[PDB]
């Protein structure tokens, strides 16, 4: 894919729409997440056009997937990242000086700094972007004022140059927000509020995921296929209120209602729908019809066609006919079926071109039941065994892959290690006896230890290892998600410790499901030392720096690093990862 | 409340 840009050219026509971005770099992001945009042309601030044309980001589509380039001054061209394979990010940390971004201004307040204004935009349930007037701002009553804004689209309706001010977006899409997510879904309930948009969705999960990435959706109501009125089945309704909560909860039957999860965006699948919808046909415009042996094959053909947004496979019906079906690659103006017909024999789903906009640690992992305690390859693919070469190479502790180049582990693990260079990170491991001198391993380039760290019992017990070579993900090696700051009040109830017991090591990996126990309950058992909010306990066979991983809503979260346990009775103590999200992110980008 | 913009001066 043509990843970088194209000063100073311009595509000819094919326009879907026109939006305003503070930059081509961002224009290219809007183009990526737009469901039809394949390419675009941005217009930078320049002598060549009136102010009213600056910052114009024009999204475009072409059937051949490209357009006629033409030379033009202060135009910038590019392609969407849909075609690309590596991760795709909405996050934009840019502050833009002397730029003022227009929208519905809903809050005026005073703020220390552009930074602390950003913190406020990010922490607010409505905020798309802000403008902050600096203390050098001519008008004495406007100095230090943090103005909070939103629009229909999430992008400003207008951009203007204005001395002595700075704008920027909500860092909700880097996992920076403190706003709590409401994961609770209310069955048989409709909401009433400003309906800001609407789509057809095969179920209330797709409905909720769409609500989440729709800039102006705070909550939603979904009308199931069993809804009385024919005209509104599978209608997914995208709502908002000024309160921001739904004013009212009306009872009913065969609707379902819930909230945007935009706050918990990483750590939840959003842009990725990998389910198949049986005896379901998704209406849209047809892009192709091809032969294929299965839906899985259909989905792949869709996924590999960049204009494709969803498909329907009609198989060899019943069990009779050649096992060759028809794959209808379809598309719409908004990435959804215009209509969802049940009972016509088709099998339907969506493109996976979408799926790399999601955090890698949100893929499913292929299960089994029931126990216990024998683990196997594939099972805990974030678990690493962290080796020391001296005195002689041996398991020093456990850790967890959280990044392409990152391990999260316990600080206390590196008591008297003078140098990164004595460390070996091995992934994919089960048996310890499987590691040999020929075994492949990652070198650690660096060790970051919470600076306020001292005694494990004192807390701050957290380390990042930056690996020397990145990890190529696989069924054996995959990151695990950090909890979301907006999940603070969540109640995990499927928790597991993994490791080799390090003290006297064990050969194969151990797995033990255990239960969190409240801080109070812990505080009561650990007489002497305090137990800060920055810890978390469990109990009722993992090693140091090892993961306390909890499964919630189909995704694994790294809830705790093991730090000081007297347990397997008495509870173990752990670093409370959620409390160090800011820190990890700062340290890692 | 809806607030007005910042001054152009
Ligand atoms: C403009 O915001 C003020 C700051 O409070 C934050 O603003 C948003 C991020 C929103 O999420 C809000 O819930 C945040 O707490 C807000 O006033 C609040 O804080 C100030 C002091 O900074 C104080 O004057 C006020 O009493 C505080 N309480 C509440 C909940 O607002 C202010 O009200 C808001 N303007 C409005 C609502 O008109
Ligand atoms: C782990 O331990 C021993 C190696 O001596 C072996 O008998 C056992 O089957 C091993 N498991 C796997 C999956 O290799
Ligand atoms: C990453 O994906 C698989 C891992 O098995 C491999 O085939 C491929 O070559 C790897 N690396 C790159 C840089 O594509
Ligand atoms: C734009 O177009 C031409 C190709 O026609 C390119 O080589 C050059 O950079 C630009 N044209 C001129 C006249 O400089």
């Amino acid at each position: 894919c043509v990843t970088q840009l194209l000063k100073d050219t311009c595509f000819e026509g094919g326009d879907i729409t026109t939006v305003f971005t503070p930059s081509a770099k961002y224009c290219q992001v809007v183009c990526t997440y737009h469901p039809r945009c394949l390419l675009f042309t941005f217009t930078a601030e320049s002598p060549s056009e009136d102010p009213t044309r600056w910052f114009t980001c024009v999204l475009k589509d072409s059937v051949t997937e490209t357009l006629p380039r033409v030379n033009r001054t202060a135009a910038i061209s590019g392609y969407s990242f849909k075609q690309c394979s590596h991760q795709i990010s909405a996050c934009n940390k840019d502050i833009y000086v002397d730029l003022d971004m227009k929208g519905i201004n809903y809050n005026s307040s005073v703020a220390k700094s552009a930074q602390e204004c950003q913190e406020r935009c990010t922490d607010d349930v409505h905020c798309h972007f802000f403008t902050y007037a600096t203390r050098q701002f001519p008008s004495l009553e406007h100095r230090n004022i943090c103005l909070l804004k939103h629009t229909q689209t999430g992008t400003p309706t207008r951009i203007t140059k204005l001395d002595k001010v700075v704008s920027g977006f909500s860092l909700k899409s880097c996992a920076l927000s403190n706003l709590a997510c409401i994961r609770d879904i209310f069955p048989n309930t409709v909401f009433a509020d400003s309906n800001i948009d609407s789509v057809m969705a095969p179920d209330a999960f797709v409905c909720g995921r769409i609500c989440t990435h729709h800039p102006g959706c705070l909550f939603f109501t979904f009308f199931s296929q069993e809804w009385p009125k024919e005209s509104q089945r599978n209608l997914c309704l995208l709502k908002t209120s000024e309160s921001g909560l739904p004013s009212t909860r009306i009872k009913k039957s065969k609707a379902l209602s819930g909230f945007s999860l935009q706050s918990c965006r990483h750590s939840i699948p959003v842009f990725c729908h990998s389910s198949f919808y049986h005896d379901t046909d998704f209406l849209g415009e047809e892009l192709d019809i091809v032969a294929a042996k299965s839906h899985e094959a259909c989905q792949k053909l869709c996924t590999n066609a960049v204009r494709c947004q969803f498909f329907t496979y009609t198989p060899a019906q019943a069990s009779c006919n050649e096992g060759k079906g028809k794959c209808y690659l379809k598309l719409s103006s908004n990435g959804s079926p215009t209509k969802i017909l049940h009972g016509r024999g088709g099998i339907s789903g969506y493109t996976l071109r979408l799926c790399k906009m999601d955090n890698e640690c949100t893929t499913k992992i292929k299960p089994r039941i029931v126990g216990g305690t024998a683990s196997v390859r594939g099972e805990w693919p974030w678990q690493v065994t962290l080796h020391t070469t001296s005195p002689t190479q041996r398991h020093l502790c456990g850790g967890s892959i959280i990044g392409n180049q990152w391990i999260l582990t316990a600080a206390h693990c590196f008591y008297g290690v003078e140098s990164p260079k004595i460390l070996r990170v091995y992934s994919g491991i089960l048996n310890q006896s499987e590691i040999k001198e020929d075994t492949s391993f990652f070198g650690v380039q660096e060790i970051i230890i919470h600076d306020q760290y001292k005694m494990a019992e004192s807390g701050y017990d957290i380390a990042l290892l930056k690996l020397e070579t990145t990890v190529n993900y696989t069924d054996s090696q995959r990151p695990i998600c950090l909890p979301s700051k907006g999940d603070r009040n969540v109640i995990y109830t499927d928790c597991w410790v993994t490791g080799w017991g390090y003290d006297k090591i064990q050969n194969t990996l151990q797995k033990a499901k255990i239960p969190l126990v409240t801080n109070e309950e812990c505080q009561k058992r650990y007489r002497g030392h305090k137990i800060t909010h920055k810890m978390i306990c469990a109990g009722y066979k993992g090693d140091s720096g090892g993961p306390l991983s909890c499964k919630h809503n189909e995704v694994w979260h790294l809830v705790g690093i093991t730090s000081w346990g007297e347990g397997c009775e008495r509870p173990g103590v752990y670093t409370n990862v959620v409390e160090y999200v800011d820190w990890i992110l700062e340290k890692t980008q | 409340h809806i607030y007005p913009d910042f001054p152009t001066d």
